[PDB]
DNA sequence: ATCGGATGTATATATCTGACACGTGCCTGGAGACTAGGGAGTAATCCCCTTGGCGGTTAAAACGCGGGGGACAGCGCGTACGTGCGTTTAAGCGGTGCTAGAGCTGTCTACGACCAATTGAGCGGCCTCGGCACCGGGATTCTCGA
DNA sequence: TCGAGAATCCCGGTGCCGAGGCCGCTCAATTGGTCGTAGACAGCTCTAGCACCGCTTAAACGCACGTACGCGCTGTCCCCCGCGTTTTAACCGCCAAGGGGATTACTCCCTAGTCTCCAGGCACGTGTCAGATATATACATCCGAT
């Protein structure tokens, strides 16, 4: 019985940032739990943003507002920059 | 524009007298204005975020209630 | 025709299709728009890159080459913004920042 | 005259008996609008929004002063000082 | 390695062609190269360098061992217990000392309670041998490794089951001629920690010694047999599928005759009733006795789950306490001094008989041995022997090392007035020598009969001159009748096969 | 046939169909069992009965015959378990319990 | 444009408990907000109870478990009793 | 004799030993401890364990199991606003 | 005359030692018996996993370490160096856990 | 301590008055009846992983002891804050007026759900070597009597 | 008073087991269609939020002064720390049994969806009394004189 995770993607990002540093198994489990946690937070805030305005569709704009509600300080600015760059690249391709 | 001085000394002493404070020093006032300004900055930041998301220009009562629920200080009494 | 993954279209590294599936079957809203999972995967990739970069520098500060959870604990609690974000989270096998109070030191 | 510490207790009984607000309206409204200038220019407030902010701010400061009073009694004093407020915000996690 | 592989096949291919059927049955390296080459192409006088005399069957037992060394293969000295397997092992080492003239690095391994018994009989028989008993703490083992082990100033090292794990790194560094393992029951598992360490040392031969073969399964014996000669077998599923567990599908029992034929040039086992050496057999009873009136309530306070508000997660174990003694449940014991009177035998079932039995035996001049499975039960018997004022010694798990040695010789003292002798099962009765007693009682049973069979023959061995009367105690209509009947099911599946290999 | 509400046939006072609609149109789960809104409506009616009874007693103590939020504040903060439930809730126009510390009183 | 609330139902429960007591409008709004808050708490807890066990249906079992998770101590026992009484009367009818 | 009934005296809250509480206080940064911290710390720890094990037993009973797994404890800790990373 | 230290040096050395390392600080079997004794009151005949007990032990040690940090801040605020039971009562009163 | 002596607090009486309780007309959301299909309840089976207890080693807890460093109580002192009186000033109330923007309705239309055929990205399983964990020796650092 | 014993850090050697990397399988992602509909957008209405003005008066500001509490300093005393020695139970390995978690197959019944109908609930007028408020009066309440 299979059981999915985020391990190989975290490992790819690790090989982009530090080309030589490895990672343990327990730290991989910690990063997996971190990604699931931040996913649940942003999805919950986007869901009840869509519920407050009596819309029915989670677009990218509710995700942008959920990021600007959750992440503090410069993380919000850099995350909004990265997300807008990603969607702008995706639409033209 | 020095509107923080509108939170005067007798208002802070009335808020302390409701709390149970018998005797107050003289340096409480600047610290209390700082605490109040930080708290208002956080709540109004979240409320203006909600209002800009709704594509309006008017801060309703519901946005303040949602911001206070977002930070953990739930408010009963102003609709919903 | 020839298939191509949406993560390669967005240039990301996290999977877009798995995020789209977890938003459709997560019961967050009725209909999920097409631009949402790309944006959400980009934000998750950014946060993962931040924590792994700080943990890599903290691992290099001890001449280690593999990231043990103590390194993640140091990299989170030494940062200010990641501490404000992960303020309630207990990391298992973490430990405490080395912090002795000032008056307990001998004269 | 009265002795010091009598009118204070009578005001404690008075302001814990009552229910109304304690900060005047227009200075608080000017303060809220000045803080809102930094985020989006030319906003517009409903009245019950400002009333909600004033009610929550009074509840916050009353809770803070109760915890400050507990800390100041713990240090064997009766007079609150700014280091008491700094401790009370240090314990709650507002650092 | 490769010359001896042919030298192993000098005698294996001298047997039947089942070895050809086994080497070519892989699912195979260059063993097939040296297989097809050969496929196409003493000392019977009881030698008196020992101090004493041998036995005429033991001379045959010695000559089987030098035959294994002459053919350069391993083996198992699986003779029945009490027949003197130590004398055959020591004189085999003195064979290499005085005939082959090689005093080498020898390493024997025993249980902890039997470590002095080796070094006594080495000094009794071959006093020219430098031997240890590697005891002690981390501080005391620090010298003996540094002083005399690293200096190569020894002949025989007598270690134990746990010290061989704690000190594996100063023992890989020394090559060995033999690894002689007494009580081959710890190696019944293949994934155990002790078996994983023994397969890393360097040895010429390995005289594995046991009093009993396999206990439960066919899966147990090959795991012993795997670490005999791993160059030859090296198989887990293939040997299980070759024999298929005593014809569990067809019920033929003609595939079993090859299995007796594999082991007959590969093992030595001789029967105590075959070669007498005491000229007197043993008797046995099973005193099926009923529950006392107090614990009838306690048997009701368990199954209906009424004493109360505690864990009962293993009812097989919780009932097994009440079948033995009521005072283990913390609340059967009434008082604030917890009392002291004749109430103790009055409340227990087996103590009613045992109080009567010992008074029948204290008059007759008998000396009994009391065994158990639970350590905490022997504490109750200790206060009972103080109540009747009987002399004893109590050997248990985690008493001491040197306190065990004193208590054996106090009970094996001539004209010693110690009457009972409390032992456990997994720690006391696994190789000690207690010829000074005559009758043996088991207070309870065990999930392995060969554990209790290891303990019954304790006093029935060479040197005993009385009639051994074993008295098992079984609680009537209880879990012990189910356990003893389940254990008997394990016995007939084994011994009715081990009856056939010695005969054919 | 003759119509009959579910709130009548279950023996309640809160509505049941409204709670059923709020469970379906709130995206809590995909399918909603037919015994869930009866149970939930009974729970909400019980909690409302508790708070209205305590607030009625608090209003009867001050010799008033209508309920102001001061009475709700007193009725919540005097109970143990209701204070445990509404522990991080500001009731508007509420006020504070009368409480003076012991060492501040004159001696 | 209408806006629904719980006003008349709180008024009915008040007339059952205290037959001679009215209620002001601000207290009515506070009771309305209380009912909505407790409804959202119980519904969200039961929703992720159904998600944690890979089910797809909120039964009465999940509502009972969510009530036993949220309500502290003596309120939980009486709440479970009232709910079981209501569902038992509803099923036989 | 009378050795058969000499050890029933655990009281498992006393199993949290005095040097264990001192090791926790040394990690917490506490220089020098009074002699009455121990009973209070045992009481605090017992109340915390009662809350978390109550919620984990409730999550275990709802799934009709008899085995308190790790995800039940992680859900119970997330329920009280104390998130635990590293167990799923 | 042997080499005794002044009272307080070994304490600071232990503070550095235990703030450097990350192992568990309560022995496993007494904590497991404690968990089972508390769990007997809610449902009889439970059966824990090993990782559940590890999770409870990690959470409990983190809770108590954070508690002793706040207790140290209170006792330093009262111009002492000794934590006392009223310090723990204060630090749990401010957090809102009474 | 008590006794008058101001003094703030509570009480009884009388009088408006606007928020509340109550009756009506309408309309949309809840109830009844019916049908389809897929979650889930149950039976049966396998095997992992939990429990209990013993053996043996050894590291940690318990206990007693000396002694010094911090807790605590008391004394004094000095300055900061409560209290009250008189002056200023800005909050509050009402009143009018303007209009910007919330809020509703109608009308397309791009877009996300749904579904069938196809296939490679990701996952479990299995080797394998190198980074981390000791191990012992040697140099350096730190605290405590000098 | 600088030296002296103990702890810490570092360097080189060894070894070992867990992360890194291939490999075969397969199921969930992708692509290509169809279609109903949520949302975007334009337009109209009407209401509440802004801005200003004038009058009143309650509250904030400023000042003096007296006292009582914060703070530092001393002395005593006793409680916790350091340390050595003896006991005891934790830790790991081993050995049994078996209970219960996890899976699969099959049938069935419970809920989503649809249509029809109809009454409960809501917005809208309207009387009317609970409570706010003034006004006189009784009573605890702190405090100086003695
Ligand atoms: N030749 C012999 N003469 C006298 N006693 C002997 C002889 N051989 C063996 N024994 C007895 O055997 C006992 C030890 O035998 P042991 O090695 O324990 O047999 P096993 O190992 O089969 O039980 C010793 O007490 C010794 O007296
Ligand atoms: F191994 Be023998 F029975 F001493
Ligand atoms: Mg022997």
């Amino acid at each position: 019985t299979r059981k999915e995770s985020y391990a190989i993607y975290v490992y790819k990002v690790l090989k982009q940032v530090h080309p030589d540093t490895g990672i343990s198994s327990k730290a991989m489990s910690i990063m997996n739990s971190f990604v699931n946690d931040v996913f649940e937070r942003i999805a919950g805030e986007a869901s009840r943003l869509a519920h407050y305005n009596k819309r029915s569709t989670i677009t990218s704009r509710e995700i942008q507002t959920a990021v600007r509600l959750l992440l503090p300080g410069e993380l919000a600015k850099h995350a909004v920059s990265e997300g807008t760059k990603a969607v702008t690249k995706y639409t033209s391709a | 524009r020095d509107n923080i001085q509108g939170i005067t000394k007798p208002a802070i002493r009335r808020l302390a007298r409701r709390g149970g404070v018998k005797r107050i020093s003289g340096l409480i006032y600047e610290e209390t204005r700082g605490v109040l300004k930080v708290f208002l900055e956080n709540v109004i930041r979240d409320a203006v975020t909600y209002t800009e998301h709704a594509k309006r220009k008017t801060v309703t009562a519901m946005d303040v209630v949602y911001a206070l629920k977002r930070q953990g200080r739930t408010l009963y009494g102003f609709g919903g | 025709a020839k298939a191509k993954t949406r993560s390669s279209r967005a240039g990301l590294q996290f999977p877009v299709g798995r995020v789209h599936r977890l938003l459709r079957k997560g019961n967050y809203a009725e209909r999920v728009g097409a631009g949402a999972p790309v944006y959400l995967a980009a934000v998750l990739e950014y946060l993962t890159a931040e924590i792994l970069e700080l943990a890599g520098n903290a691992a290099r500060d001890n001449k280690k080459t593999r990231i043990i959870p103590r390194h993640l604990q140091l990299a989170v609690r030494n940062d200010e913004e990641l501490n404000k974000l992960l303020g309630r989270v207990t990391i298992a096998q973490g430990g405490v920042l080395p912090n002795i109070q000032s008056v307990l030191l001998p004269k | 005259r009265y002795r010091p510490g009598t009118v204070a207790l009578r005001e404690i009984r008075r302001y814990q008996k009552s229910t109304e607000l304690l900060i005047r309206k227009l200075p608080f409204q000017r303060l809220v609008r000045e803080i809102a200038q930094d985020f989006k220019t030319d906003l517009r407030f409903q009245s019950s929004a400002v009333m909600a902010l004033q009610e929550a701010s009074e509840a916050y400061l009353v809770a803070l002063f109760e915890d400050t009073n507990l800390c100041a009694i713990h240090a064997k004093r009766v007079t609150i000082m700014p280091k008491d407020i700094q401790l009370a915000r240090r314990i709650r996690g507002e650092r | 390695d490769l010359e001896g592989t042919t030298k192993r096949f000098e005698h294996l291919l001298s047997l039947s062609g089942l070895f050809k059927h086994f080497i070519e049955s892989k699912a195979d390296p260059k063993f097939r190269q040296v297989l097809d080459v050969l496929e196409e192409n003493q000392f019977r006088e009881s030698p008196a360098y020992v101090n004493g005399q041998l036995r005429p069957y033991q001379i045959q037992g010695v000559n089987w061992l030098v035959s294994l060394h002459k053919n350069k293969i391993a083996g198992i000295l699986a003779d029945e217990m009490g027949l003197g397997k130590t004398l055959q092992t020591i004189s085999f080492l003195g064979y290499l000392r005085y005939i082959e003239k090689i005093p080498g690095p020898f390493l024997v391994i025993a249980p902890k309670s039997t470590l002095n018994n080796w070094l006594r009989e080495i000094n009794r028989w071959t006093p020219d041998v430098n031997a240890f008993i590697l005891q002690g703490d981390k501080e005391e083992r620090a010298e003996l490794i540094q002083k005399k082990l690293l200096g190569c100033d020894f002949d025989v090292v007598i270690a134990s089951y746990e010290i061989i794990i704690r000190e594996k790194s100063p023992l890989k560094k020394i090559n060995w001629e033999y690894i002689i393992i007494d009580e081959a029951h710890r190696i019944k598992n293949e994934e155990s920690m002790l078996s994983q360490v023994l397969r890393e040392f360097t040895s010429r031969n390995r005289l594995l010694i046991t009093g009993t073969p396999l206990q439960n399964n066919l899966h147990e014996l090959w795991a012993l047999l795997n670490f005999l000669l791993p160059d030859i077998f090296s198989d887990a599923q293939d040997f299980d599928d070759w024999f298929s567990s005593e014809s569990t599908e067809e019920d033929q029992d003609k595939i079993v005759k090859q299995l007796h034929t594999v082991l007959q040039p590969f093992l030595l086992r001789r029967i105590k009733s075959d070669v007498e050496t005491s000229l007197l057999p043993k008797k046995e009873l099973n005193l099926y006795v009923g529950m006392s009136s107090m614990q009838k309530k306690w048997y009701k306070k368990i199954l209906e789950k009424d004493e109360s508000k505690t864990r009962l997660l293993n009812i097989m174990m919780q009932l097994r306490k009440c079948c033995n003694h009521p005072y283990l449940f913390d609340g059967a014991e009434p008082g604030p001094p917890y009392t002291t009177d004749e109430h103790l035998v009055y409340n227990a079932a087996k103590l009613q008989v045992l109080d009567k039995l010992l008074k029948k035996l204290k008059e007759e001049g008998s000396r009994v041995l009391i065994f158990s499975q639970m350590s905490r039960l022997l504490d109750i018997l200790e206060d009972y022997c103080y109540f009747r004022n009987y002399e004893y010694c109590r050997i248990d798990g985690s008493t001491a090392h040197e306190d065990r040695i004193q208590a054996i010789d106090d009970y094996n003292a001539p004209d010693s007035k110690k009457f009972v002798f409390l032992l456990t099962t997994r720690a006391g009765g696994l190789g000690i020598n207690l010829t000074s007693a005559d009758v043996v009682v088991l207070y309870d049973s065990d999930w392995n009969p060969q554990a209790d069979l290891q303990a019954m023959d304790r006093a029935h061995r060479i040197g005993q001159k009385k009639q051994v009367k074993v008295f098992r105690l079984v609680t009537d209509n209880s879990v012990e009748e189910k356990i003893l009947e389940r254990a008997t099911q394990k016995l007939r599946l084994d011994q009715l096969v081990i009856q056939q290999n010695r005969t054919s």
